[PDB]
């Protein structure tokens, strides 16, 4: 199944305040009006990076797994919401072939009503995470509008990632691509709008 | 202010001295460009305490003493046009000094006509100055005095339309705004070029000096020096080319000051369209505005015409004006305004007989 | 004179230099010193390993204050190899390792690059290129006992020698003859481990020592162990050199009304210039302003007249540098005169200067000309009763000097 | 040698670029001087302040090194007196204007 | 149209864009120069048949 992304999946590209200005930047972004794969839990490619989102009121989705094998032979990232707190580890996990939560390790870290959105990318040995949360007018499809995902964590892992999978009900997956975006920063220094410069000839203009 | 970079820049010799000399020539020329437009008045002339100008109302182009001491239109003009080693230098004449010059040029023009440009300002009544400007376009001066209220109302109305335009739109001021925009884009480009690598390991000069040891850092810094020196040579060359265009524009404005404001030009289209009467200078940000007043002919009629007329075998030609007929009678009129007069021996001159002229017509010439 | 390359100077204003306010001091700021590496549980703990079975600690994701080791008098020997110990407070590494054991005071000499003998051969081997540190202390007070301590062992016998860091902990019988071992000693068959049997009466080379060996690596994966960041106090309203989080610069730091979002650390101008920062210790937003700079111009009458000059610090406030402030800059050595004249030497913003009377450079607002109220009325005319013939001169440039260059002789020759 | 070639070629390109910009200013000045020769020497100009200040009578060219000098001869009015004035005069119930 | 060269040319920053902007200003001026000379007449006047 497939759905439209609209203008979703923009995130703050750097740790820099800018105010009442239009800033042009090239990065891995989810292209505007691209389609996204829709699910109601296969192993998936990671490509250059992933946009992930879900509509939620119930804590069905708990975490993610990232690596090349995602299984035993080599180290893989694991991210889990341990109810009260987030837990992150990078062990060579000998865990299940079809993992879920029922109704050595070179690093470790500890931290429907809504749409909850996330972006994952793994540039030059750092695993980046960005996120945002909002109320919604529609349960079954991505909400038309604009808000930018803010960085959560920036982890010095150095692991090769080529695949991922989700740990568990609607969720969406889109792939980032190297794109130039023009980002509109307001007086509070928030990104409030964007142009995808390769969408159409007016956007190039 | 990296001392390691500064000692490598010594190897390039005169280049930074001759870039500063080139920009200093541009800066000194901007004061000269301004002085040649506005400082064309020998004395700061001022207008009398009462405005007895024959019904012409200059209050919106004259200074407002309640305010800088700019006119009402000069305030509309001033509202509608809008440190990496970089500096901006102040102009020699302040905006208040430029407004005293336009005030003196305007006051000299209104109180003395074309005379303050030739020598001492000689006073003349404003309707009598306008009558001489009607003779200057080839209209007889009784056409002014017989229409003086109409001419004054048409002027006062046409000045009101300038206020309405400059209050509601900036479309014509794009010439002055483009000069502000081009210099701002050129400086933003020069500063943005400090973010570039030019092939170096980093665009940041302290960063190079931390990542590499002395001899390897020196090779990477020379790429930043090479690219930044080229980046600045590109800016200074473009400012030299752009200043040559602004000097051509300032020489034109200085010639319009002399020929349109200090005089009455015969030159077609030099002081606006129609026959030039007079014009008024108003100051603007980085520029001048001329309000050109012209006579435009408005309501033509067809007439039959002839080059000459026959009387007692003599061919008569008009001394000034042209022969016309209303279909039955023949008259002489001035060329630029229909005012018909009876053809007489003192409206005309004789030359030879009736045989030579192609299209001559027979008539009485009255002898007073 | 040196700016113009001349012993004679004509009247004018000449830029001879650039003024630039120098930094009064250097600021360094980094986040509060935290997540120190766990070395107290390596060095200061109660238990310690036998040399045949050394405990290895892996050190990662932390700040390593090596000065707590190298400045401490707590050690009988401290050494580093390939790297100076004082430089380990600056260096950062992908991983670090600490290997720990109890050893007799003589066999401590076998804890070195590429060594040989019973410890290097059969217990703990370091490679010939070992880059790292070794820290050793006598432990006769802890690790010796009356009648001999049985807690501490070394391997005497093995089939072959150890490779670098080969952590073999086996008790297998070494055999060198035809009689089978079956898991016990016999003819040419030997149990591999022996006790040191440490006693407090022993001579120094037969006393126990505790030892830790440190190894470092920097790889393609980012440095997880790093040098502890020092920091200064924070200085406002003065020109300083600065470093926040490794963003270095020079400027004046001031309190600001900018509203950074919680993740944002720096602020940028329209043209990429950094114009604000967050202090990483106490999260204020500081506006960064350049230290004051501008041209220095020397205002001179010609040297034919006098040697006096005035100096203009262009766009500078006199607080940063007779002394007089103008919108063109701070003006020094010119007398301010408040009776106006035609412009002799142009300074800017309506100000000019001249050399005048007891004689000095003077500075004044320029005069545009004499005032004149023209005697207008709707009734009066002025008519000239006489004339003057005037002859006026105009000079115009028409040509330059014609020049040619052989570019091959200029460049090469 | 390539460092010398690069710097000397940039040094010479900077000179030729500034001589091209400077020659365009001298051409504008020579076009102005050629116009003053026609309009101020070969004629009598009615253009205000084109041939000096006052009303232009005539002008004379003198040569100078790399330039021209124009000696502009003008009429300047000198000793004004005040008078009462009128635009027209009444006679036999009719208005007369000065011819 | 080499990509290997094009990605090195990006390291020189604004130079390429400001060369295109300069030549575009030349080109727009040539049409202006032509309007200023020829487009002075308000109406397309025609001579009579005789
Ligand atoms: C041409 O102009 C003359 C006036 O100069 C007109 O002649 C007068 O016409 C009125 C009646 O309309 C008579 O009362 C006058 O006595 C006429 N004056 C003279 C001098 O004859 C004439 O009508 C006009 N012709 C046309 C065709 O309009
Ligand atoms: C979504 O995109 C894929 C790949 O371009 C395409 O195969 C699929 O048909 C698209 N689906 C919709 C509904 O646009
Ligand atoms: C900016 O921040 C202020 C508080 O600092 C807030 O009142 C305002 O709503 C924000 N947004 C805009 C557009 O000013
Ligand atoms: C002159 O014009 C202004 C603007 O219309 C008006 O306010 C003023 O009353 C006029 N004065 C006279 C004397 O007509
Ligand atoms: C003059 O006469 C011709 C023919 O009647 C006509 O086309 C033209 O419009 C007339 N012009 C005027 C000013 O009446
Ligand atoms: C105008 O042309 C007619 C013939 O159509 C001729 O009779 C007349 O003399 C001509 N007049 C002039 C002024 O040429
Ligand atoms: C003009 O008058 C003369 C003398 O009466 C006559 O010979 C001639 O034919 C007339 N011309 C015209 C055009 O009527
Ligand atoms: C750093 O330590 C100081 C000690 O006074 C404290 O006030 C401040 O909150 C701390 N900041 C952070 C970011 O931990
Ligand atoms: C110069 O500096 C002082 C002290 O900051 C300030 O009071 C004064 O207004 C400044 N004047 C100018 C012209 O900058
Ligand atoms: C400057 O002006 C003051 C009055 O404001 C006057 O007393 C003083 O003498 C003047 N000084 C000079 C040197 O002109
Ligand atoms: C006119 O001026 C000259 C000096 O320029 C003087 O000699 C002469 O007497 C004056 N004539 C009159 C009538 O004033
Ligand atoms: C003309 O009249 C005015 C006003 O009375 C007076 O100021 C001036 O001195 C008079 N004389 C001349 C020669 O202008």
């Amino acid at each position: 199944a497939y759905t439209n992304s609209f203008t979703r999946g923009v995130y703050y590209p750097d740790k820099v305040f800018r105010s009442s200005v239009l800033h042009s930047t090239q990065d891995l972004f989810l292209p505007f009006f691209s389609n996204v794969t829709w699910f109601h839990n296969p192993v998936l490619p990671f490509n250059d990076g992933v946009y992930f989102a879900s509509t939620e009121k119930s804590n069905i989705i708990r975490g993610w797994i990232f690596g090349t094998t995602l299984d035993s032979k080599t180290q893989s990232l694991l991210i889990v919401n341990n109810a009260t707190n987030v837990v992150i580890k990078v062990c060579e996990f000998q865990f299940c072939n079809d993992p879920f939560l029922g109704v050595n390790c070179t690093f470790e870290y500890v931290s429907f009503k809504n749409l909850r959105e996330f972006v994952f990318k793994n540039i030059d040995g750092y695993f980046k995470i960005y996120s945002k949360h909002t109320p919604i007018n529609l349960v079954r499809d991505l909400p038309q509008g604009f808000s930018a995902l803010e960085p959560l964590v920036d982890l010095p892992i150095g692991i090769n990632i080529t695949r991922f999978q989700t740990l568990l009900a609607a969720y969406y997956v889109g792939y980032l691509q190297p794109r130039t975006f023009l980002l509109k920063y307001n007086e509070n220094g928030t990104i409030t709008d964007a142009v995808d410069c390769a969408l159409d000839p007016l956007s190039e203009t | 202010d990296s001392t390691e970079c500064s000692n490598l820049l010594l190897q390039y010799g005169s280049f930074c001295t001759q870039l500063n000399r080139a920009l200093t020539g541009i800066a000194v020329e901007q004061d000269k460009n301004t002085q040649e437009v506005f400082a064309q008045v020998k004395q700061i002339y001022k207008t009398p305490p009462i405005k007895d100008f024959g019904g012409f109302n200059f209050s919106q182009i004259l200074p407002d003493p309640s305010k800088s001491k700019r006119s009402f239109i000069e305030d509309l003009l001033f509202n509608k046009v809008t440190f990496n080693g970089l500096t901006v230098l102040p102009p020699l004449l302040t905006d208040e000094m430029i407004a005293q010059y336009t005030s003196a040029l305007l006051a000299g023009t209104i109180t003395s006509g074309w005379t303050f440009g030739a020598g001492a300002a000689l006073q003349i009544p404003f309707a009598m100055q306008m009558a001489y400007r009607f003779n200057g376009i080839g209209v007889t001066q009784n056409v002014l005095y017989e229409n003086q209220k109409l001419i004054a109302n048409q002027f006062n109305s046409a000045i009101g339309k300038i206020q309405d335009s400059l209050s509601s739109t900036a479309s014509a001021l794009g010439k002055l705004q483009d000069v502000v925009n081009q210099n701002a884009q050129a400086l933003n480009t020069l500063v943005k070029q400090l973010s570039s690598n030019f092939g170096a390991i980093s665009s940041v000069l302290n960063d190079i000096l931390s990542r590499l040891d002395k001899v390897e850092a020196e090779v990477q810094i020379d790429r930043l020096i090479t690219g930044r020196l080229q980046s600045l040579q590109t800016y200074v060359t473009q400012q030299l080319i752009r200043a040559a265009e602004i000097r051509a524009s300032a020489n034109l404005a200085a010639t319009k000051m002399s020929e349109c404001v200090l005089g009455q030009s015969k030159r077609v289209d030099f002081c606006g369209k129609g026959y030039h009467l007079m014009s008024f200078p108003q100051s603007a940000p980085h520029g001048v505005v001329f309000l050109h007043v012209t006579y435009v002919p408005a309501q033509e009629k067809n007439f039959t015409t002839a080059p000459a007329i026959c009387h007692d075998g003599k061919a008569h030609f008009p001394r000034e004006g042209v022969f016309v007929s209303n279909g039955t009678h023949w008259f002489v009129t001035q060329r630029n305004f229909y005012e018909p007069q009876i053809i007489t021996t003192d409206n005309t001159f004789v030359s030879g007989n009736c045989d030579v002229v192609i299209g001559i017509v027979n008539n009485t010439v009255y002898d007073p | 004179k040196c700016t113009l390359k001349s012993f004679t100077v004509e009247k004018g204003i000449y830029q001879t230099s650039n003024f630039r306010v120098q930094p009064t001091e250097s600021i360094v700021r980094f986040p509060n010193i935290t997540n120190l590496c766990p070395f107290g549980e390596v060095f200061n703990a109660t238990r310690f390993a036998s040399v045949y079975a050394w405990n290895r600690k892996r050190i990662s994701n932390c700040v390593a204050d090596y000065s707590v080791l190298y400045n401490s008098a707590s050690f009988s020997t401290f050494k580093c190899y390939g790297v100076s110990p004082t430089k380990l407070n600056d260096l950062c590494f992908t991983n670090v390792y600490a290997d720990s054991f109890v050893i007799r005071g003589d066999e401590v000499r076998q804890i070195a690059p590429g060594q040989t003998g019973k410890i290097a051969d059969y217990n703990y081997k370091l490679p010939d290129d070992f880059t790292g540190c070794v820290i050793a202390w006598n432990s006769n007070n802890l690790d010796s006992k009356v009648g001999g301590n049985y807690n501490y062992l070394f391997r005497l016998f093995r089939k072959s020698n150890l490779k670098p860091f080969e952590r073999d902990i086996s008790t297998e019988i070494y055999q060198a003859g035809s009689t089978p071992c079956n898991g016990v000693e016999g003819f040419n068959c030997y149990f591999p481990l022996q006790s040191y049997g440490f006693q407090p009466t022993n001579g120094v080379g037969y006393q126990p020592y505790r030892v830790v060996v440190l190894s470092f690596e920097l790889l393609h994966a980012p440095a997880t162990v790093c040098g502890p960041k020092k920091s200064t106090n924070l200085v406002k309203n003065k020109c300083v050199n600065f470093n926040f989080n490794g963003l270095t610069g020079t400027g004046v730091l001031t309190e600001s009304n900018k509203k950074f979002l919680p993740f944002q650390q720096f602020g940028r101008d329209i043209a990429d210039t950094t114009d604000a920062v967050r202090d990483p210790q106490t999260l204020e937003i500081l506006d960064i302003t350049p230290c004051s700079f501008g041209g220095v111009s020397v205002i001179t009458p010609g040297t034919n007249t006098s040697n006096q000059v005035a100096v203009l610090y262009q766009g500078v406030n006199c607080t940063e540098v007779n002394v007089f402030q103008t919108r063109a800059g701070c003006l020094i050595g010119a007398e301010h005169v408040n009776n106006s004249y035609e412009c002799d030497i142009p300074i800017g913003a309506g100000i000019c200067a001249s050399y005048q009377t007891s004689q000095s450079v003077i500075a004044y607002t320029m005069s545009l000309g004499a005032e004149n109220s023209v005697a207008y009325s709707n009734n009066s005319i002025a008519i000239p009763t006489n004339f003057t013939i005037s002859v006026t001169t105009e000079i115009l440039p028409v040509s330059m000097t014609k020049t040619s260059v052989d570019c091959t002789m200029y460049i090469c020759g």
